């Protein structure tokens, strides 16, 4: 109805906030929240920075690819 | 046929009776109530299963059931 | 005690018979309810007529019927809701309307917003009358039964006086209003310069100029010299070129003989004089060579029950009002109503679903007298019982008839789309491959295209355009009629409308016929025109009634009905409507692809479907979308419709107990015991989402498509 | 009288009224304070 | 989470300079003392207004142009989400108790099933102001053991 009377500012749009932190948790960084693998000085970071962490963090950073998307409300 | 059972909760009203459209059920006396007869079905091979038996009785639960099983043509309905 | 007292009170409150057995009271009841229908009427008429006078541009567009678009309804300005006031023209904003009642008010005479007041404050006590006039004939003066059943009476009443003098009447209002002013607009005139209709009656002169004719006043009339009254009795015939509706004068002279033909009419039925016929004598005495004894005993049967002439009569006005929708397409007798396409396409399609609708109540109406009413033994009538003793050979053919319309109608369609997906269009029924013409309406077409002039000398034209031979009519530069080809396209459609006109009748009459007694149950008539099923038995009875039987008509009478509309929208959009341009080339709105994309099912999924829903889905954020807000609730209400209808009554019973158990838990059980719908009323619900869902998206549809182009 | 108490008080009625007057109260506040969002409290 | 407020946002300015825009194209139609003119005058302050208070209020748009609602419990935005949850729950349970108190008054009658057809208007009249305690009575009736059966 907002829409159709030509005001789509009075939409009600909420972020979906649980599912992006948890992107961030790990990983992602499209949002800033840095937490866990997305902080460089967390212990989370420092256990696999030197294992497989260069190539999944490459990975998920690449957004040509359908691993881990962005979303919206 | 189908088959039909009655139990001993009947108080012998002869609703079921009346309301059987092919005579399939009949009363006999019985000395368990106070009316002092219970319903029987001597006929069942001639049952249609309408189901109409179970709409009349007024106990708390059926004291007459009709379980459908094997069909043939009298209990189809078929005239042709 | 429970939940279903509360359904069943708002079902049986206007079964009068179930109430009293007592036919006095029920004739009382129904003359009482007829009133307070007629009140209702005439209040409706009151609104609509107050509303054009303050809230509505009917002045501007009276100056400019063409360029003007015509609004009656405004909006108040409260969420944001303003949006609907669209710029319609005239410097006014509101919503236009496609009711076609500025075209009426106009070709009435009517010039200014002072008379329409006046109408509507006329229509409010009208309804005062009628309203007191049902609470007197029910509360103080109550008739008798012998009234109600003096029908020779009532016929001739009802023909002379309301049908024979409301003619004649109007015919007068014609000859003394609505020419005079009409012929002053069609010159030109400035509608606040003409003058006020009582200056033609008080001023004699005035109306010589127009019409020298009404200088010799009524003697010609006396005399028998009716040829000096041909200035405004004319028999021309086609459309008007200034407005392209008919010539009022013709208007005129046909109300002029319908009034003398109905007056004539009336004098048939014996009354306490002794001259004229009775109906029972005509009834008795008619014995054709095939009927044998004739219709004896029908007198009785039409005169102490309301049923079956509630079935006659509702069968009639149905056929009546199809006929109404598709005479006047054709015909246009409202000046500006032709190049005005949104009220055109919006008459069409509503009388359509209205005879449809009570066309299925005679059909319900009949089976329910035949369930309740049937006397064999005091009311006997031959005709009837042997048509019940034949009943399995009428039903049988009945079903032949439906297969093979059903299979050499839409297997060609099937064939086709098959053909055209194998890439072999050369061997598709179409006009370039395999035709199938329709020879015997195009010969009927160039008859009545040739009977002026051979047939008919005193016509100067055709009847109406669409007989091909005429010409084109064009007003202010769209095209209002013009020859409609037939083609093989059209040899299909009608085939399908054949079919699915079949299949009701098959389940309507099966029903009506099979009401008493079938077969499988030989005591249904003790069951009731109303009852589910009759259990389990005999492999399953669901759905044995009449009254279910109606229920399954309903959904074939919505299909056949939507496919109707449908091909009037496309046929019209690509063979008449269009636009003209200053060297006469005639553009039509779909550029005349009805020919060659109708003939299978994807033209219909992606030329019509998928084409023209375009403008309903793109009008968010104009004045338009309403419509595009309508056309998505629809769907959810259709849908929504599903639940009832396939689903049973046991499941929602148990899921109620949890619901009850958990209200228990907290002492906030009711004391009307919760109850699931019954077995007849969740397949009534049903339906009537299902109907509302699809009439409510066609309509939606409709009208968001043709306003904006 | 008596009965046209009674007849006042029966659910529909009583609904319709209710309602009524929500709607009247809703629209009132709708009117009042448009457009609104969030609390600015 | 990416997102920035409503008052430096360019689509912001972008939506209300082009809705601004389009109500003015039909103003033009019409002479400017004219009743529709008058009234769609009435609707660019009403436009203005709204995007004020939008911007004023600290909302955050995104790169849509549009504003979104933080429900995580921030408390910077506690009148989006938690502000209007405690008052619709206080409506809510006033509203329920009231019904509740009505059907156990009329349960100890004859025929309690007649009541909830014909209501007793002078008795619900009274329930009604009962219901604004509604918290504190369903606190001391939930301790009593008084609250289920
Ligand atoms: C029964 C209701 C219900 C269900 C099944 C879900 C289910 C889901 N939600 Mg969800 N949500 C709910 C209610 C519900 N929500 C409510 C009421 C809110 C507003 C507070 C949210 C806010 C929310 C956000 C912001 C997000 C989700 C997301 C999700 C999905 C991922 C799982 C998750 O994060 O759980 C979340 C589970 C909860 C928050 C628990 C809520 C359930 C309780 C019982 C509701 C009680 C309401 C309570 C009365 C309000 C108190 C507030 C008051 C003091 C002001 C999942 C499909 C995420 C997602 O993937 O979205 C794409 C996500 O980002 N939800
Ligand atoms: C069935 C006939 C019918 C219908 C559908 C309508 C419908 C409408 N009338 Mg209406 N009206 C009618 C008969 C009807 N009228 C009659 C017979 C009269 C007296 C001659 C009026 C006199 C009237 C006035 C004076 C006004 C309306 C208005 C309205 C509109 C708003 C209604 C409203 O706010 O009600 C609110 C609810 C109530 C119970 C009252 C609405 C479209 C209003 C309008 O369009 O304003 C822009 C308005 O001002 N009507
Ligand atoms: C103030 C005037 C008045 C009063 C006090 C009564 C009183 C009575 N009438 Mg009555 N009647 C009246 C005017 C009145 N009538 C008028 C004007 C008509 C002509 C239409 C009738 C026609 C009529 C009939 C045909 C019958 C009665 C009967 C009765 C008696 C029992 C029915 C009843 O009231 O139950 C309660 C009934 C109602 C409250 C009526 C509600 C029905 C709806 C609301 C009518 C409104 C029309 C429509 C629905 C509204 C607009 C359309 C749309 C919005 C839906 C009762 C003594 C019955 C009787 O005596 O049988 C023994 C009976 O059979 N009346
Ligand atoms: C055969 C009868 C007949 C016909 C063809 C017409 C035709 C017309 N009338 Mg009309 N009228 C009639 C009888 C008829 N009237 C009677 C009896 C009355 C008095 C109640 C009126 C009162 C009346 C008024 C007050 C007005 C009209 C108007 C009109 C014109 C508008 C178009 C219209 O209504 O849709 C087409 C209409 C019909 C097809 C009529 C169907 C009704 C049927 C024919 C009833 C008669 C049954 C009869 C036995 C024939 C059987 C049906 C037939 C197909 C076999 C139209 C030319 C309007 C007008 O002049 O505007 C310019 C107008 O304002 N009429
Ligand atoms: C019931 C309808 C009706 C009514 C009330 C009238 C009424 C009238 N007509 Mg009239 N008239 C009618 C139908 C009617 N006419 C019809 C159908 C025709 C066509 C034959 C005429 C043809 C006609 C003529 C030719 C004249 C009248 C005149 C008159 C007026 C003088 C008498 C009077 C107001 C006369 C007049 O204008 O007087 C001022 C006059 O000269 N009428
Ligand atoms: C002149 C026309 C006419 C008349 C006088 C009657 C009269 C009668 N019909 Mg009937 N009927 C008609 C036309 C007519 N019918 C048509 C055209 C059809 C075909 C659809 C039917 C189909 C039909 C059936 C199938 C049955 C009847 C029955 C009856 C009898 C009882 C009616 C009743 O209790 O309704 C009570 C009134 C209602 C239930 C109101 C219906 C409400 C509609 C369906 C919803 C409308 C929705 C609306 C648009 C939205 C409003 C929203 C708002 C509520 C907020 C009564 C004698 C019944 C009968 O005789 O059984 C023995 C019966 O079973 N009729
Ligand atoms: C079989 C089809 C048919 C039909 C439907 C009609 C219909 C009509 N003819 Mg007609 N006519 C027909 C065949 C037909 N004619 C034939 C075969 C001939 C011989 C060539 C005529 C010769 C004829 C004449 C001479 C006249 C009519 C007239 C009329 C009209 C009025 C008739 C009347 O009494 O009033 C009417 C529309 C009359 C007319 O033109 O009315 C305006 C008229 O004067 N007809
Ligand atoms: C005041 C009366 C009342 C109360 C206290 C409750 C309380 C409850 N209902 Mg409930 N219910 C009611 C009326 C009521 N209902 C009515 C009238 C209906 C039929 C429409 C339902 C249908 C219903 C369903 C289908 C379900 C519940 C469920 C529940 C429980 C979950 C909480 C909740 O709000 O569910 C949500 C409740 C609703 C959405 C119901 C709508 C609210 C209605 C419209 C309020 C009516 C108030 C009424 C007019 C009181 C008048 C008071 C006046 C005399 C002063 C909860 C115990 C759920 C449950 O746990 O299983 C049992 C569940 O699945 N209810
Ligand atoms: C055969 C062609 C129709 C002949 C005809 O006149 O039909 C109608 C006719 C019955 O007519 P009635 O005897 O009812 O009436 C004759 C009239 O002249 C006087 O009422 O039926 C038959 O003659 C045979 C019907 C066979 C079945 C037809 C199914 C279609
Ligand atoms: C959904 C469904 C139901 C459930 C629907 C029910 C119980 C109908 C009743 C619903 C209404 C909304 C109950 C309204 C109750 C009160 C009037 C509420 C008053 C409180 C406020 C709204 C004022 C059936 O009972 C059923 C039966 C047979 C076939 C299919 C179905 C079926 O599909
Ligand atoms: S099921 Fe029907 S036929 Fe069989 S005993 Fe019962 S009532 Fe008789
Ligand atoms: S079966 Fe039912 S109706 Fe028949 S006697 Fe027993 S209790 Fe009565
Ligand atoms: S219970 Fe349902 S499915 Fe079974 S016979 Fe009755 S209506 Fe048919």
């Amino acid at each position: 109805v907002m829409l159709a009377f030509g005001t789509p500012e009075k939409q009600i749009l909420i972020e979906p906030i649980f599912a992006q932190w948890i992107q961030s948790a790990h990983g992602k960084t499209s949002y800033g929240f840095d937490v866990l693998l997305s902080s460089t000085s967390g212990p989370a970071f420092n256990a696999g920075r030197s294992i497989w962490l260069p190539g999944w963090l490459n990975a998920i950073n690449e957004n040509s690819n359908s691993l881990f998307l962005t979303i919206g409300p | 046929s189908h088959s039909v059972k009655i139990y001993d909760t009947c108080i012998g009203c002869t609703q079921c009776v009346r309301a059987c459209p092919t005579d399939v059920l009949e009363m006999i006396p019985w000395d368990g109530c106070k009316a002092k007869q219970i319903a029987s079905a001597p006929r069942t091979e001639d049952c249609v299963g309408c189901k109409r038996c179970e709409s009349a009785c007024p106990t708390d639960f059926l004291s007459v059931r009709v379980y459908l099983w094997h069909e043939t043509t009298r209990s189809m309905g078929l005239a042709y | 005690d429970t939940t279903t007292w509360i359904w069943n009170l708002h079902a049986d409150a206007h079964d009068f018979d179930s109430h009293t057995s007592d036919l006095e009271e029920i004739s009382r009841k129904v003359f009482s309810a007829h009133f307070g229908q007629l009140s209702i009427i005439f209040l409706w008429l009151s609104g609509m007529y107050f509303h054009g006078a303050r809230f509505s541009n009917y002045e501007a567009w009276l100056s400019d019927p063409t360029h003007i678009g015509p609004s009656a309804q405004v909006v108040w300005p409260i969420v944001g809701q303003e949006i609907l006031n669209g710029d319609v023209g005239g410097g006014f904003r509101g919503i236009q309307i496609t009711s076609g009642f500025f075209q009426i008010w106009r070709a009435s005479g009517i010039t200014s917003e002072l008379q329409l007041y006046c109408t509507a404050i006329g229509a409010l006590v009208f309804a005062a009358l009628m309203l007191f006039a049902g609470w007197f004939h029910y509360h103080k003066a109550a008739p008798k039964l012998a009234w109600f059943q003096d029908v020779e009476s009532m016929l001739n009443h009802h023909l002379a006086g309301l049908l024979g003098l409301g003619s004649l009447s109007w015919a007068g209002h014609q000859v003394h209003v609505s020419l005079p002013i009409n012929q002053f607009l069609n010159a030109g005139v400035d509608p606040k310069e003409i003058p006020l209709p009582h200056e033609f009656i008080l001023n004699r002169d005035l109306l010589a100029q127009l019409y020298p004719s009404f200088a010799e006043g009524a003697t010609p009339f006396f005399t028998l010299n009716w040829s000096k009254y041909s200035e405004f009795l004319t028999f021309r015939g086609g459309l008007d070129p200034v407005t392209g509706g008919l010539w009022l004068t013709d208007i005129a002279h046909h109300h002029l003989a319908i009034a003398i033909l109905f007056l004539i009419a009336g004098h048939m039925y014996r009354t306490n004089w002794g001259i004229g016929h009775g109906i029972k004598d005509i009834l008795e005495a008619h014995k054709g060579p095939f009927t044998g004894q004739g219709h004896k005993g029908l007198y009785e049967i039409l005169t102490t029950s309301w049923h079956a002439q509630l079935s006659l009569n509702l069968a009639m006005l149905g056929s009546l009002t199809i006929i109404v929708a598709h005479h006047m397409y054709s015909m246009p007798p409202y000046p500006y109503l032709a190049t005005d396409y949104a009220t055109q396409l919006s008459l069409f399609t509503h009388h359509m679903w209205i005879g449809g609708f009570l066309i299925v109540g005679a059909a319900a109406h009949a089976a329910i007298f035949m369930v309740r009413d049937y006397d064999p033994t005091n009311r006997y009538n031959d005709l009837l019982d042997r048509v019940l003793r034949h009943r399995d050979a009428i039903i049988s053919h009945l079903n032949w008839v439906c297969i093979f319309l059903g299979f050499h109608s839409f297997g060609l369609y099937i064939h086709n789309d098959t053909m055209s997906a194998l890439g072999r269009p050369q061997d598709m029924f179409s006009d370039t491959a395999i035709q199938l013409q329709p020879v015997f309406a195009q010969w009927i077409q160039n008859t009545h295209a040739l009977a002026p002039g051979v047939t008919a000398p005193g016509e100067t034209a055709s009847t109406s355009l669409t007989w091909g031979g005429g010409e084109l009519v064009a007003v202010g530069g769209k095209v209002a009629l013009l020859p409609i080809p037939l083609g093989t396209a059209d040899f299909l459609v009608h085939h399908i409308h054949a079919f699915t006109i079949h299949v009701t009748v098959l389940i309507l009459l099966k029903g009506v016929l099979f009401a008493r007694s079938s077969r499988l149950i030989p005591d249904k008539a003790n069951l009731g025109f109303r009852f589910p099923c009759d259990g389990p038995g005999r492999g399953g009875t669901c759905q044995v009634s009449a009254w279910d039987h109606v229920f399954l008509g309903l959904f074939w009478m919505y299909n056949a009905i939507s496919v109707v509309i449908f091909h009037f929208s496309w046929k019209m959009q690509s063979d008449v409507w269009g636009s003209i341009s200053d060297q006469g080339v005639v553009t039509h709105i779909t550029g005349g692809n009805f020919a060659q994309s109708s003939i299978t099912i994807n033209g219909w999924l992606r030329d019509f479907l998928w084409a023209q829903a375009s403008q309903v889905i793109q009008s968010y954020g104009s004045s338009l979308s309403a419509y595009g807000l309508f056309f998505l609730g629809a769907h959810f209400v259709w849908a929504f419709s599903l639940m009832f209808l396939f689903s049973g009554r046991g499941y929602w019973q148990e899921l109620i107990e949890s619901i009850v158990w958990a209200h228990n838990k907290l002492k906030v059980a009711p004391a009307t015991q919760p109850r699931a719908l019954s077995i007849i009323q969740g397949r009534a619900v049903g339906v009537t989402h299902y109907l509302l869902g699809g009439i409510a998206t066609t309509w939606a549809f409709f009208l968001a498509r043709i306003i904006a182009v | 009288m008596r009965d046209l108490k009674t007849y006042l008080s029966v659910a529909p009625v009583l609904s319709t009224l209710w309602f009524g007057s929500l709607a009247g109260l809703l629209i009132e506040i709708n009117r009042l304070f448009p457009d609104a969002l969030t609390f600015p409290f | 989470s990416g997102l920035t407020p409503c008052k430096d946002s360019k689509q912001f300015a972008k939506r209300e300079k082009q809705q601004i825009k389009k109500l003015e194209s039909s103003l033009k139609l019409y002479a400017p003392e004219s009743a529709p003119a008058l009234a769609l005058n009435a609707q660019i302050e009403k436009t203005k207004r709204r995007f004020d208070n939008y911007g004023k209020y600290g909302l955050l748009c995104g790169s849509d142009g549009l504003p979104h609602l933080i429900v995580n419990g921030d408390q910077r935005h506690w009148g989006e989400f938690i502000t209007p949850g405690i008052l619709f729950l206080y409506i809510a349970g006033w509203i329920g108790w009231v019904g509740r108190s009505y059907l156990i008054a009329i349960s100890g009658e004859k025929k309690p099933a007649m009541k909830e057809i014909i209501i007793d208007v002078p008795l619900a009249s009274r329930i009604i102001f009962r219901g604004f305690i509604w918290p504190v009575a369903a606190y001391r009736e939930f301790l009593n053991g008084d609250l289920i059966a």
